[PDB]
This record gives C-alpha cells, structure tokens and sequence, in this order.
RNA sequence: GGGGACGGGUGAAACAGGAUGAUCCCGCCGAGACCGCCGGCCGCGCAGGCGCCUGCCAAGACCGCCUCUGUCAAUCAAGGGCGAAGGCCGGGGGCUAGAAGGCGAUCAGACACCACCGUAUUCCCGGCCGUAAACGGUGCCGCCCCGCGGCCGGCGCGCGCGUCCCGCCGGCCGCCCAGGGAAACCGGGAGGCUCCGGGCUCUGGGGGGAGUAUGGCCGCAAGGCUGAAACUUGAAGGCAUU
C-alpha cells in the first residue's frame, strides 16, 4: 500500500519441517514469476539471489543490505535505490558499502544483501501534477498532508506564528539542542541557501 | 647513500635529503629561507647558499653520498628545471658528497587536466 | 491533434513543463513492451514496478514507467561480467 | 563519379575486341547453358553464374561463346530473378544496416549510409518499374523490407 | 571586435524593442 | 650513523638486505626513531619500499643494466635486517624518452599476468618499428596488418613466458632480460622491430603472509 | 593579400587538429600551427657535468639526457626568438638553418 | 563466419529443404526420427527446452541453440511470427553449421 | 609517517596558506575528467569532425577483374536528415580549468590585462537550438592540359632479389614552363575566355541606413530563416609601389 516498490512472494522449502515457508522480498528489478531465488553462502551471483556481502564481487549493485549480520534487511529498500560493494578488508572481515545517499559504511562481510537494485525506478520523475494525485499518495501512507505553514498560523499554534505581515521574524536556523516545541525550521543547518 | 630531491621551479627551489624509502628525511632546506627578495628565491645564488647549510647537516648525519632526483614544478605545467637546480647540484659536489645516480623525477601527465590561463593564454 | 497528444486530457491546466514531462512518462507508462520470456510485445503495466505479459502470462519487476530502466540495464550487464569472472 | 560520394575511381572490366569464342574453349552453347541452368538450381546469382563460368569453366565471356547474356538465357527459360539482382542486393544491405540500427540508436553515421542506400533502391525501383522488369505495384517501404527480402 | 560588438548592441536593442511591443501586446 | 652518537638524536639505522638474486644484496640503511608511545621502531620500517637500479643490484655493465630500476619492499624486519621482496620493475625515464623517435610507429601492450604465488602482476611492454636495411622510403611506418600481427606476438609470447611463472623466477627473468629477448625474436620474424622490452611490471594484487616466499627470495640462495 | 600558402598551419586533408597549449603563454593552439622544436639536452649543464661525472661512485654512468618537445604559440615563439620574421623571399625556405 | 553461415544455411533451407516451425510439430518429428537437425532459440521456455533436449538425446538428433530470440529466429526463417523451435526435416542445400 | 619556517604568486608584488606543523618527501587512498611523447606537407569521414585497452557490430572509399544489368545518369527549388563551440530543457555527475561574482596589485581612473577564490559551464544520457574566419575566404558533374619531386592505399612489370626498380590506378601535396589575372598570385587552375556559348544550381550590382523596420514561418528561450523603405553621402574598397 505505501511502498513505491513492488514486493515479492517467494516460497522456500521448510528446512525445520515438511511444509513450504513464504517470504516477502523487496523485488530487485528483473525478478520474474517462476524465478529460482537461491540464498546462502554458496549462492551464485544472479539478480534476486541473497549472498553474504563478502561473497559479492566489488562493483555489484545490491539492495535490502543488512547493516549487522542476521538483521534480514535494513539498507537500500526504497524504489530504484541500491548500494554498491566498494572494498573487502579480509583482515577485518568488513566491507565498505556505498549507501544510496553516497555515504560509505563499513559493514561486516557476514551481512547479507539481495543482488540487483530495487524495482520501481524513476517513480519520482513523474510530476504528481494534481493535489488529488498527492492525496492518494499520502492516504496510503500517513496523515502528513495537506501541509500548513506556521507563518499562516497564530502565535499560539506555531513558533513562526503570526504577525501583521507573515514573516518568520527570526532566523529559521535553530540549534541541535533546541527543546521539543522549539526545534522548528532548519535544524543545525551547516549552511543555507541555493549554490 | 641517501636520495637528494631538488625540486627546482619558478618561485622557489627545495633541496631535500631522505633515505631510499623517502619515508624519513635526513634534512631539508630551501632557497627562500636564505634571501629576503621574493624574486630571488628561485635564483641560483640562494640555492647555492641553501645547499651549503644542508651539506653541514648531512655530513653530521652520516649521509656521505646522495642519488639526485631533480624535478621541475611539472604536473600539467613547466617540465623545464628552474635556475636553482644546477646551482644546488654543483654545491653538493663542491662540499664533498658523491652523486651516485641522477634521474628526472618531474611529475608528467599521460593525458591531462586543463592548465590555467584560458584559451587566449596569460596575456601579459 | 498536434503537440499535446496524450496531455489533451489535462486541458489548459498544470502548465507546459508538467504537461511535457507527463507526455514523456505517460506515453512510456501506457506503452507495450517485449516480454523477455515470450519475446512478444504484450507486456503492459499493472502498477508501478509490476509489469505483466498478456501473452506469456509472466509478471516481472520493472521500472515504474518502463519495463526496464537505464540503471538496471547497466546492473545486469555488470553482474554478468563479474559473474563470468567469479 | 560515385553517385552518393565525392569519390572518383575507375576499376572497370575491359571486354576483348574479339566477340568470337576462344580456340582452347570446348563448350558448345548448350554445354554452358546447361551449366547456367544447374547454377540457377543452386540459386547462385547471375553475377556469380557469370563468374563461375569464367573461372571453373574457361568461358570468360558468355555472350561470346553463346549468343545471349546470362539473364537473357534465364528469361528465355523463365528462370530470371523475380526482383532484379541489383535491387535485391541493395535491399539486403538496407535490412542489414537497419538490423544494426535496431541495436544501436547512436550510430548517426550508420543512419546516413541508410538514407543513401535507400535512395538508390528508390531510384533503381523507379527505373525497374518503368521498364516493367518490376511489377508496377512494387513499393520498397522500409519497415516491410524485412519481409520483402 | 567592433562588428561582434555592434551585433551584441543591436541584439540588446531588439530585445528591448520586443519587450516594449509586448507591453502593448 | 646516529646510534653511535634534535629529532635525529633519538634514532637508529636498520640495514636493508635485497633478494638473493641480486649480487649486491646489501642496499641501504633506513633511519627509524627510538621506541616511544605505541610506535615501536620495527613497525615503522616494516613496509617501506626502496627503488634500486639493476646496476647497483648487480654491479657490472651499466649500459646493459642500470636503465632498469627495481622496487623492493620490506616484508619482515628480522635480526635488524629489513628483508625485501618485488614491488615492481621499471625502465628509467631517460630510457623511456630515448626510445621514441619521430618517423616511427609504437606498439605498446599491457597484460594482467597471474602467478602461482597469488600475485596479479601487470606487464607494461613497449615496442618500436625501425628502417629496413635497404629501404628507399625514409619514414618507418608499418601498414595496420603488421601492427596487429605484432600485437598478437607479444600477447602470445607473454603467456608462454610469464603465464605460469612464479615470483621467484620472474624476478630472475626480469633481471636476466630473457623475456625482452624472446619478444624481440617473435617480433623480428614479423617485421624489423627495435627496443622491444618491458617498460614496467607492477603488482596489481599482493598475497598475504608472503613470508614463506620472502624467505625463498631474500634468502635461500640455494633456491 | 594571403601571406602563406600553408596558412601558417600544416593541415592537409583534414578539417580539425588536436589543440595543444603554448608552454609559456598557455594559449590553445591547433597542433598544426605550433612551433614544436624537440630538444634533447643533458640533466645537468656541461659546466657542472665534469664535476658531477667525477663525483659519481658508479663505474660508467653518463649524465642522463632530458627529452622534451617544446610546443610554442606563434606570439610566444617570436617574442622568445624561437622563430624570426623573414622577408617574402626567404619565407619559403623550409630546411632547418644554423 | 559461423554466424554468416548460420544465416545463409537457414535461408537456403527455407528455399530448398523441408522444415517445420513450432514446438508441437517438432516434438512429433524428433520422436519419429524425421528430423536431421533441430534449432532452438535463446528464449525457448525452459521445460520445453529440456523435453526437446531429452527426446533429442533419445533419438540422437542434434539440437543447437540459435544465437538468439524466438523473434530473431522467426525473422531468420523469413517469417513475421516468433519461432521457438524449428526442425530441419531434410536439407536440400547446405547443412554445414550443425557443428557438434 | 618523517622533518622543521616559511610557502604561494609575480614584471615586481600584494590578498589569501603555515607550530591547528604548512610547503617539501614518501606510503597510501577516493572521485571525476583526460588520452602524452609517438603525432606528420600521415591517414579516414558527407561535412561538422576523428587518437587509452580489449571485444563486438554494421558500413565505407580505393584497387584488381574476359562478373551482372543495360542508361538505370548530372545538378537541383520544394522537401528530409546531419551540423564545432557556446546556449537551453529534464535527469545524472562534479576533478580540472573557468563566462558571472568577489577580490589584491595597479594606474588620474580602471570595475581591465596580471595574482587569488570561485557559480553557470566543462563531462554523461534523452531532447532542443541551427549558428562559426562552418575557409581552400575557391559549389557540383565532365574534358584536354609541362615538367620535376615527396607521401599514401591498392595492382602489375622487371631483375636475383631488395619494403629494390619502373610504371598503372586512386587520394593528399610541394615547386612550376606556357596560359591567365588589377596585381597578389593560380597552374590536380584562378589555364584551354572580348578570340567572349560542355551542363545544372546559388549569389552579387557604389558606401551607408540595415541584416534594421514590418509581416511571415520557426524555436522553450536566446534567437534563426526570409526581408525593406524613407533618408544620407563622394567616395568606400582590392592589390601593388615609394
């Protein structure tokens, strides 16, 4: 409902007993119905397969990466987003992953990820265009819309509040240690402005 | 038998003695700490004077000989040694010091980024 | 019938930039693509990322407004080369 | 001068003054006409039928040994190419560049050669249609060219 | 470059003139 | 030099010994600071790399040797001696310029060479074309077919010579100059060619715990 | 009038040449029009060569030569006397003189 | 070379030899031994691929994959429909690219 | 990590950088461009243009020919495609230079040149734009035309025989006898033209006003393409010589 990326229902033999266990996997682009998704430390490098991050050759786009081994997925889960294998340190058994924001994170080589990039790529390219098109987007997610500006509100309702000329009245930049009701605006801004 | 890196370029000349790996420096001094005129830091006189002070240090550190690595500013510019290079090399020979090997160590580009000055050049 | 082919629905509304962008994306969303599996031009979109062949009957994960995407085409190609190596 | 290039070259073939059959050659008109007919069974094009007669057999000039050219022999037997070979060979080239263009959309140079080759197919077709060596209905389009080959 | 500088001057007059016609439509 | 005797006062010199292949194994003395903090002297000298002319390594014919320079890196500081192993081979910058002359065509190949010891090496190989003995045309330019025949010859020969080679024998092949010579024979048959040699040989990948190999190379004169 | 048939450049059967920069000026100059004098010199001056040669403890090592192709822009070349303005009569001479 | 021959061999077969396009006719022909060569495609559905390769082993009739696509194979046999499996039930002219 | 006082920058400088230890040296590492020297009276491309290494794909000119066809041709409004750089649009990317911006020195004043920092840009993908001293300032196809060279790609001849030699065809070129031209010069044409007529298109008609006005068409824009007049004026210009 709220995800902008497809999910996938994959059936696995019950290793504990006799049935078939079904799991919900963010779909990497290219997963097709009837595909064989292998998982494990002897898995081959194909889209959809889950391999430990150390086992994955470098430069491979990966999705649903675990930050700490055995976490069943934490990073690279949104539409189109991916992480990249950068370096394996075989002396520390750690790997550097390029996070979707471009930050680089050392993670244990025993963490697991799915080969491929999350499907749903290019979703935000389309303009929402209408306010209704956006009402539908957020009804599926949370009560976060429509968004009213504090400047429109009254002094009691918001810190930006209300004067005779709708102004912020003080710098938007607010300290990192501003208390609950005051941390409104740009927070701990290292810089501001277009550049 | 250390390695002498003389970087001779317009603006200043640096004579540095380090040992083979180059990880440790056995003494470094540059022309420009020997002259008060900014124009004369690249000059041969300052470089001769500079090497004489360096010669004292490497003759007190057991550095009997050096292998020279004269380099220009190089990179995507220069590629021709400044006046300081020959002067320092001569001083190294004048104050003892055998020169075991001489090499061109200037950074050179196999293909390059644009040097400054525009397509019309430095119009001075 | 002229410049605004599929964006005539919007009418004189939303501005030219939105309509021009929509014309590229909406044409791609409504297009028929070739099934990798059955090689027939009957893949159409059911939802963003979900594309189903109307002949092959196979559902494949894909780009929101295209069966395949430029980043993903690069990834399959890198994976094959790297897989051939290992 | 080349029709579609600013190139000048002369690499022609010089037919002999003698239009009469050579002495060493021992092939009767029927003997070589039989070879032409069996070569049509292999499907070999008349340019190749003429070459095969020239090198494996010694008949360097067919019209000298026989009284007619290869296609006149074929037309008399009603075994001539339905689409004249020159147009057909251009059509193979147009589809071959078009196939490459399907994989690569950024070969602007390849696209240019297609316009020139296609322009010849149109020019030769109008002559072939006027001469009636081609049915007047015939049209070279492009998208439908794959079927026409 | 007086010819290149004349063209630029002509252009900055034609754009002004095109703006003035647009005010009156 | 400073042990017998302000920063230099607290220092020591730990001699560097080259691989057994080189006739002058002793090469230099490396300055290190006396142990302080968590900075033991041995840890600092453990991975330093020294560039040594093959002339200094084997003292003899400078003309036939001094142009190549070997990079040797400390892998163990044992008994006060910084034992060293191959980190690369290269011809001097003066050799590189001398080889190029206008009027000639240059063939330059690079190959990834795999060793039994687990090192991936890169051979940078340079070749040049020269005038025939009785040639009217002044410029030594070869038609494209010969250049590709030549490119294949170096690639094929390098697989034959350095394909199954291990680091211990490679260092001796690179210092006896046989590989340069086999490449010249292969290219000779195809066309008169000059200066066919390896410009550089660098380690793309070095194996860990290469210490048993280091014993074979730095020591083990028998092997 | 047209001063030179060459047009100051050696471009023949081409429409574009790779740009190079003056070593001194830094002006972009098409490869054909650059002055391009190659120089092979010695790492140290002859006046220092004698003393360096005596200093070396190696058996037979000569001062190693430095090879550089200097490419100059027209203005850089005439100012630094790499090339001279000649008469219409001698402008045709092509052989390297002196 | 091998590709040039592959295109040439199937064009000569279309004009000279007999052949059948399609899976059902192919399963019927291999089983009776009336197939001399069978050419599959890259996108042959996987079960059909295995069945055709087992019954081909059982009849010892050569099965080769085409360089690609039922669509691309179909345009090669000269037709405007996709051909997954084509069977050379007799070659009048040329059968050289049946290599292994 | 080392070591220690300045480093940059220049015509000389100065603003920046440096005991938060810079510069310098080495050991590494990231990212993005870029393809050196070879590299040219080399080559290829329809022009614009084209240079890492491998693999793949389709083409192209030249040449050789006793192969095929049998004029299927030449140039061309209208019409289609392409088209350096800069620019624009929607994304990616962001190293280097760097329009704008800011700045230190100048100088009467420089806001300019020079130094420094730097945004768009540069680079990629999908579209636009349709311009350049887009040049050989030289349309295209065809003919004869004087020697002496060089290079380039085929082909053939000689000879014991070598990247030899002589030719042939095609391309790039130098010098040039006539010939031409107002000369400069061109002579693989700008020759074979007042002795003026092989064919086809384009354009000009003293200098400006003015590539402006206006209408049109086109472009997202910038602008492109088309395109005057009133009016003013005795020269403007070419190439030579003191």
């Amino acid at each position: 409902r709220g995800r902008g990326a497809p999910l996938a229902r994959v059936q696995f033999p019950n290793m504990r007993g006799e049935g078939r266990v079904n799991e919900l996997f963010i779909a990497p682009e290219g997963m097709y119905t009837g595909q064989e998704v292998f998982s494990g430390n002897k898995a081959t490098l194909h889209i959809g397969n889950i391999l430990p991050v150390g086992n994955i050759p470098e430069g491979t786009y990966v999705c649903n990466v675990e930050e700490k081994p055995m976490d069943r997925g934490c990073l690279a889960r949104a539409s189109g987003t991916y992480c990249l294998v950068v370096a394996h340190n075989m002396e520390t058994n750690k790997t550097r992953i390029r996070l979707p924001s471009g930050q680089k994170k050392l993670i244990s080589s025993k963490a697991r990820a799915m080969i491929g990039l999350v499907a749903g790529g290019g979703r935000t390219d389309k303009p929402l265009l209408k306010a209704g098109n956006a009402y539908h987007k957020y009804k599926a997610k949370r009560n976060c819309w429509p968004v009213v500006r504090g400047v429109a509100m009254n002094p009691v309702d918001h810190p930006h509040g209300g004067g005779n000329h709708q102004h912020i009245g003080v710098s938007s930049c607010v300290p990192r240690n501003a208390v609950p009701g005051q941390k409104v605006g740009l927070i701990a801004a290292r810089r501001t402005g277009c550049s | 038998f250390a390695v002498c890196h003389i970087y001779a370029g317009k603006n200043d000349t640096f004579i540095h003695v380090t040992d083979l790996s180059g990880r440790e420096t056995i003494g470094r001094v540059s022309g420009g700490m020997k002259v008060k005129r900014h124009c004369d830091e690249p000059s041969a006189y300052a470089a001769m004077q500079a090497t004489q002070d360096l010669i004292e240090i490497i003759t007190d550190r057991g550095i009997t000989a050096v292998h020279i690595k004269i380099r220009a500013d190089g990179g995507t510019g220069k590629r021709v040694y400044g006046q300081g290079g020959s002067a320092a090399i001569r001083a190294l020979v004048r104050g003892g010091i055998k020169i075991g090997r001489i090499e061109d160590s200037t950074p050179i580009p196999t293909d390059r980024t644009r040097h400054k000055g525009g397509r019309r050049g430095r119009r001075l | 019938t002229k410049k605004v082919g599929l964006t005539g629905k919007y009418g004189t509304r939303y501005g030219r930039a939105a309509r021009k962008q929509l014309l590229k994306i909406e044409t791609s969303q409504k297009a028929k693509y070739t099934c990798p599996f059955c090689a027939k031009d009957k893949v159409r979109r059911t939802a963003c990322g979900i594309w189903t062949c109307r002949s092959c009957s196979k559902t494949m994960a894909g780009g929101a407004y295209s069966l395949h995407t430029e980043p993903a085409n690069a990834a399959r190609a890198t994976i094959r080369r790297l897989r051939l190596a290992r | 001068g080349r029709m579609h290039s600013k190139g000048k070259g002369i690499s022609r073939s010089a037919i002999p003054y003698t239009r009469a059959p050579a002495p060493w050659n021992k092939y009767t008109p029927e003997d070589v006409c039989e070879q032409i007919c069996k070569l049509a069974k292999k499907g070999t094009p008349p340019s190749r039928i003429g070459l095969i007669l020239r090198d494996q057999f010694a008949i360097g000039q067919v019209k000298n040994v026989t009284g007619s050219k290869i296609v006149r022999i074929l037309k008399a037997k009603g075994l001539a190419p339905e689409i004249p070979e020159d147009l057909y060979c251009m059509i193979k080239k147009a589809v071959a560049i078009r196939k490459h263009l399907e994989r690569s959309r950024r070969d602007k140079d390849s696209k240019f050669r297609l316009i020139l080759v296609e322009s010849r197919i149109h020019r030769l077709a109008r002559y072939y249609r006027q001469a009636r060596r081609l049915p007047p209905t015939f049209r070279y389009k492009s998208d439908q060219a794959a079927a026409l080959l | 470059m007086r010819a290149k500088w004349a063209k630029k001057r002509m252009r900055k007059l034609k754009r002004k003139r095109r703006h003035m016609k647009a005010r009156s439509k | 030099k400073i042990t017998q005797r302000d920063p230099y006062l607290k220092k020591e010199w730990y001699p560097v010994i080259a691989p057994a292949h080189f006739k002058s194994r002793h090469i230099g003395q490396t300055p290190v600071t006396k142990t302080a903090g968590l900075r033991v002297a041995t840890d600092v000298i453990n991975h330093r790399v020294y560039e040594v002319n093959l002339g200094d390594l084997n003292p003899g014919a400078e003309d036939l040797n001094g142009n190549t320079k070997f990079y040797l890196q400390t892998q163990l500081v044992s008994d006060g001696k910084c034992l060293t192993n191959f980190h690369g081979m290269d011809i001097t910058r003066h050799k590189y310029g001398s080889l190029f002359r206008k009027g000639c065509d240059c063939i330059d190949v690079f190959m990834d060479i795999p060793t039994t010891d687990g090192y991936l090496l890169r051979v940078f190989v340079i070749a040049f074309t020269d005038r025939f003995r009785f040639q009217r045309r002044k410029n030594c330019h070869v038609k494209g077919r010969v250049i590709r025949m030549m490119r294949a010859g170096i690639y094929e020969t390098l697989h034959n010579e350095l394909g199954k080679v291990s680091i211990p024998v490679l260092v001796t092949k690179l210092s006896n100059f046989e590989v340069n010579a086999k490449l010249t024979e292969a290219l000779q048959k195809i066309t008169m060619c000059r200066d066919v040699m390896i410009r550089r040989v660098k380690v793309v990948k070095r194996p860990r715990n290469t210490m048993e190999l280091l014993s074979t190379m730095h020591d083990s004169n028998q092997v | 009038p047209v001063k030179r048939r060459n047009n100051g450049r050696s471009k023949y059967n081409c429409g574009h040449t790779n740009i190079v920069r003056c070593q001194n000026c830094h002006r972009c100059v098409p490869k054909d029009k650059v002055i391009k004098r190659f120089t092979i010199r010695n790492i140290v001056d002859n006046t220092i060569a004698d003393d360096v040669l005596n200093a070396c403890v190696i058996q037979g090592f000569a001062i190693p030569k430095l090879y550089n192709k200097v490419q100059y822009c027209v203005s850089c070349s005439i100012h630094n006397h790499i090339v001279r303005v000649r008469s219409r009569e001698d402008r045709k001479i092509r052989t390297p003189p002196k | 070379k091998a590709q040039d021959s592959i295109s040439l061999t199937l064009t000569l077969v279309v004009k000279s030899g007999k052949y059948t396009l399609g899976t059902d006719q192919a399963i019927r022909n291999i089983r009776d031994g009336k197939a001399q060569l069978v050419f599959m495609a890259n996108n042959c559905p996987p079960l059909v691929k295995s069945q055709v390769d087992y019954l081909c082993h059982l009849s010892k009739t050569p099965v080769r994959v085409f360089a690609g696509s039922s669509r691309e194979l179909g345009i090669a046999v000269g037709r405007q429909f996709n051909v997954s499996i084509m069977t050379i039930l007799e070659a009048g002219d040329a059968d050289l690219t049946s290599i292994l």
